[PDB]
């Protein structure tokens, strides 16, 4: 259906570069759907990283992650990247990304679509 | 300069001879086509404005 | 040029269609939601430039 | 009635327009300037007519066009009695085009209401390329 | 950097009654930029309510968002033995967003 799907876990060395991507199955970003990406430990509650405009193309970030992580977005396969650099032992946690459905006209004000999130480690 | 897209500029040409010679030899012009006239026979009309 | 040239803008949304030749800007603040976005910009609320 | 001034959004950076006809003149002119919520003309000394706070642009982005043309015929001094002149325009807007039609006819000697019977037509006056939609436009009485 | 704080910190209520939860914040706050968010253990959240009127697809008319001020609270109708998750409250209108910390609810 018209759904979010996510990458797999992984395990990465500390002090190297992650990547993380979300796919998008049967729905298209256009240009006014947005999506924020998410962080949760094991047992902890739920930290917010950032959220982008595909449109205008604008990113915020949260303070303390200002050169940690870097979201862009992608409008031929209408999807989302992040680029880390130098995971510690607090970042093995799973990653979601968030987005409402939206068609160049209107769309719910609030984040609906979800995805199943991807278990980073560090060993 | 040209004024962006969204603010685009319209000039009025009023009571003057026009000579489209000048403006068909210039060599960059990668798209001329017209619908209600020719090319060729833009110098001997007489338009309103 | 080598730095960009960053004057040249355009709109992205906007919730009709304009008729032929309608020129005069606007650079209110479009909203996307049915909540009434006012004055400055936020979440379903985008500068349409 | 005074004269054409019409702009769109009310926020002083707009390209508004100015057919305008203050004492015996008409410039038609296309440019971008502030228009106030209610800038008035000639409310001065209860009932003689002087230009007060008749200017209504301030600020300047982009003049495209001006060209000259001669007022409509107006007369002089105002009174209530002896209904004489009657004028007829028509307003009309289709693409990107605003067109008036005007007509004047002395001597209608009818006073309670009752719009003349019979025929007339309206030549054509002026063409002006705005490029707005208008269900806002606005020529204000004196 | 507007902080939430939810209570009570654990619920312990039986099946088949009415619930209650708050949540405030610190900072100004606005009626339709907050949202309530509960997760399943072992699967991602799922959006419940948002801007104390509007539902998503398949919500029972049971949720429901209360408040006008600073404080808002979410009350359940009638409880089911799985609806038991933690529940988050999460902003928009402020600066860079902060969820909530997770009121747990229990039998
Ligand atoms: C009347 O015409 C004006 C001029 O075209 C319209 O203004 C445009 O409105 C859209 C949506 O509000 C804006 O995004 C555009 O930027 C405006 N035009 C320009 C050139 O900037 C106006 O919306 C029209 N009004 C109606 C009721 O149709
Ligand atoms: C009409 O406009 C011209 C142009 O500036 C001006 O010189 C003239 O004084 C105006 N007419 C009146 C009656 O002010
Ligand atoms: C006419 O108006 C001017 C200023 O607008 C004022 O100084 C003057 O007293 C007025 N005269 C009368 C008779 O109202």
């Amino acid at each position: 259906q018209m759904q979010l799907v996510q990458s797999g876990p992984e395990v990465k060395k500390p002090g190297t570069s992650v990547k993380v991507s979300c796919k998008a199955s049967g729905f298209t970003f256009t240009d006014v759907s947005s999506l924020q990406w998410v962080r949760q430990a094991r047992g902890q509650r739920l930290e917010w990283i950032g959220w982008t405009v595909v449109g205008t193309g604008n990113t915020n970030y949260a303070p303390r992650f200002q050169e940690r992580v870097t979201i862009t977005t992608d409008k031929s396969t209408s999807t989302a990247y992040m680029e880390l650099s130098s995971l510690r032992s607090e970042d093995t946690a799973v990653y979601y990304c968030a987005a409402p459905f939206c068609s160049e006209t209107s769309c719910s004000d609030g984040f609906d679509l979800w995805g199943q999130g991807t278990k980073v480690t560090v060993s | 300069r040209f004024a962006s897209v969204y603010a685009w500029n319209r000039k009025r040409i009023s009571n003057c001879v026009a000579d489209y010679s000048v403006l068909y030899n210039l060599a960059p012009f990668f798209t001329f086509k017209c619908y209600g006239v020719s090319p060729t026979k833009l110098n001997d009309l007489c338009f309103t404005n | 040029k080598v730095s960009g040239n960053y004057n040249y803008l355009y709109r992205l949304f906007r919730k009709s269609n304009l008729k032929p030749f309608e020129r005069d800007i606007s650079t209110e603040i479009y909203q996307a939601g049915n909540k009434p976005c006012n004055g400055v910009a936020g979440f379903n609320c985008y500068f349409p430039l | 009635i005074r004269g054409w001034i019409f702009g769109t959004t009310l926020d002083s950076k707009t390209q508004s327009l100015l057919i305008v006809n203050n004492a015996t003149n008409v410039v038609i002119k296309v440019c971008e300037f502030q228009f106030c919520n209610d800038p008035f003309l000639d409310h001065k000394n209860n009932k003689s007519w002087m230009e007060s706070e008749f200017r209504v642009y301030s600020s300047a982005n982009n003049c495209t066009f001006e060209y000259v043309s001669q007022p409509f015929l107006m007369d002089l001094e105002g009174k209530q009695g002896n209904f004489k002149n009657l004028r007829e325009f028509v307003f009309k807007n289709i693409d990107g085009y605003f067109k008036i039609y005007s007509k004047h006819t002395p001597i209608l000697v009818r006073e309670p209401e009752d719009l003349p019977q019979g025929f007339s037509a309206l030549e054509p006056l002026v063409d002006l390329p705005i490029g707005i939609n208008i269900t806002r436009f606005q020529t204000l009485l004196a | 950097e507007i902080v939430l704080t939810q209570s009570p910190g654990t619920l312990s209520l039986s099946p088949g009654d009415r619930a209650t939860l708050s949540c405030r914040a610190s900072q100004s706050v606005r009626i339709s930029y907050l949202a309530w968010y509960q997760q399943k253990p072992g699967q991602a959240p799922r959006l419940l309510i948002s801007g104390s009127s509007s539902r998503a697809t398949g919500i029972p008319d049971r949720f429901s968002a209360s408040g006008s001020g600073t404080d808002f609270t979410l009350t359940i109708s009638r409880l089911e033995p799985e609806d038991f998750a933690v529940y988050y409250c999460q902003q928009y209108a402020n600066s860079p967003w902060t969820f909530g910390q997770g009121t747990k609810v229990e039998v």
